[PDB]
């Protein structure tokens, strides 16, 4: 393998998917290397069930990153074994979730005086969803299900925008695609 | 979208430089570049702020909307140059270009 | 320690065509795009088009639509444009520069901008 694995493409975007909306890019075939993502900004940085120091000698099948936009305090719901309106209705991760966790602020970039309305949260829905879900319906609930977070520069830290990107490491009885160098 | 500079041309003076765009432009999709007699244009300021590497620290970028400028606290015998302005918000365009005399 | 180095000035007739190269180094080839952007005498920097060195894909300014293609070689880590019948209003320098404006892979927009650029290409047409 000569190409290499386009994080920089990833966390180093101009616009990030809204939550109710999360989008997943596909990184395969390349090699891995992490250091970057270490280096930096990214104040949150949580891996389950591997070690952020290891991630530089291991072998994947398929990487997958998942990018969407939620404020300060709703971080802690983007974990195994938690529970939220994030958790339960836009974003849920599997309580055997492997993978890690980048997390930063990005009030300086999507904050707005008028406010910022592009983010969408969903709140309502007859049911929880499960493990890497998506649900983007606009059905009325018996309320508009989905609403908007309004984020703005005046707003205290646990009201701000983060840009989260969860990395899902994919293990299987198979030939890997992605290896770290 | 369409760019406009001002002022058409401008040692140890502070210079500031405006380009103005007809239509809203994302701070992630602004950048400024600095091009010296027989040379190809440089990168200077990305992200309408941060700094591009290599980059003097009397050279800083700001702005928002679509009002945005370049400062330089100081000018240098070497800061003369042709400045331009750059938006990706919308496909990919270039201002006309203010010159520092 | 990035470089880009483009060929040497060309002089055309009117309809002929001109195919102007970039060779790049110091860097992870297709983990980069390639820009095309020309200036003529006397003028500002206009932008002709991008392409992807890792898929092939291109975006090209409305002015060339019909008249430039671009192409890249992971082989010799080189790119390569053609411009089509060449008219005398083409006589410009046409720069090479890597492109971090714009992802190679997803194609989305990118924090950054032009950072390394070539020594130009002086075109000639008379
Ligand atoms: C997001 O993008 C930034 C900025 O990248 C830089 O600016 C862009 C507009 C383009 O011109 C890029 O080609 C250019 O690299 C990344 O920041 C950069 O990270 C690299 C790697 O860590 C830094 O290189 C190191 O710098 C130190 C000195 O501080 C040296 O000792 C090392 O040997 C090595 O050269 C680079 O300096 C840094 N750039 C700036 C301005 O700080 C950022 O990493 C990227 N984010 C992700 C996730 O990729």
């Amino acid at each position: 393998i000569t190409n290499l694995c386009p994080f920089d493409e990833v966390f180093n975007a101009t616009r990030f998917a809204s939550v109710y909306a999360w989008n997943r890019k596909r990184i395969s075939n390349c090699v891995a290397d992490y250091s970057v993502l270490y280096n930096l900004p990214f104040f949150t940085f949580k891996c389950y069930g591997v070690s952020p120091t290891k991630l530089n000698d291991l072998c994947f099948t398929n990487v997958y990153a998942d990018s969407f936009v939620i404020r300060g305090d709703e971080v802690r719901q983007i974990a195994p074994g938690q529970t939220g309106n994030i958790a339960d209705y836009n974003y849920k991760l599997p309580d055997d979730f492997t993978g890690c966790v980048i997390a930063w602020n990005s009030n300086k970039l999507d904050s707005k005086v008028s406010g910022n309305y592009n983010y969408l949260y969903r709140l309502f829905r007859k049911s929880n969803l499960k493990p890497f879900e998506r649900d983007i319906s606009t059905e009325i609930y018996q309320y508009f299900p989905l609403r908007s977070y309004s984020f703005r520069p005046t707003y205290g830290v646990g009201h701000q925008p983060y840009r989260v990107v969860v990395l899902s490491f994919e293990l299987l009885h198979a030939p890997a695609t992605v290896c770290g160098p | 979208i369409v760019l406009t500079q001002s002022p058409g041309t401008l040692p140890g003076e502070r210079a500031t430089l405006s380009c103005r765009a007809s239509q809203t432009v994302s701070s992630t999709s602004l950048a400024w570049y600095q091009q010296k007699p027989g040379q190809a244009p440089r990168l200077l300021i990305y992200g309408a702020s941060s700094r591009a590497t290599g980059i003097p620290d009397r050279f800083s970028g700001s702005g928002s909307g679509t009002d945005f400028t370049l400062t330089i606290s100081r000018l240098e015998p070497e800061d003369f140059a042709v400045y331009y302005c750059q938006q990706h918000d919308t496909s990919l365009t270039f201002g006309g270009g203010t010159k520092v005399e | 320690q990035v470089q880009l180095v483009q060929s040497g000035a060309e002089v055309k007739k009117p309809g002929a065509s001109v195919k102007v190269s970039c060779k790049a180094s110091g860097y992870p080839f297709t983990s980069y795009g390639i820009s095309w952007v020309r200036q003529a005498p006397g003028q500002g920097l206009e932008w002709m088009g991008w392409i992807s060195t890792y898929n092939g894909n291109t975006n090209y300014a409305q002015k060339f639509q019909g008249r430039v293609t671009m192409t890249t070689d992971t082989s010799t880590t080189t790119g390569y444009m053609e411009l089509r019948r060449l008219r005398s209003d083409d006589t410009a320098v046409y720069y090479c520069a890597r492109d971090y404006t714009r992802g190679a892979w997803f194609g989305e927009s990118l924090i950054g901008g032009f950072d390394n650029w070539g020594q130009g290409t002086l075109v000639t047409v008379s």
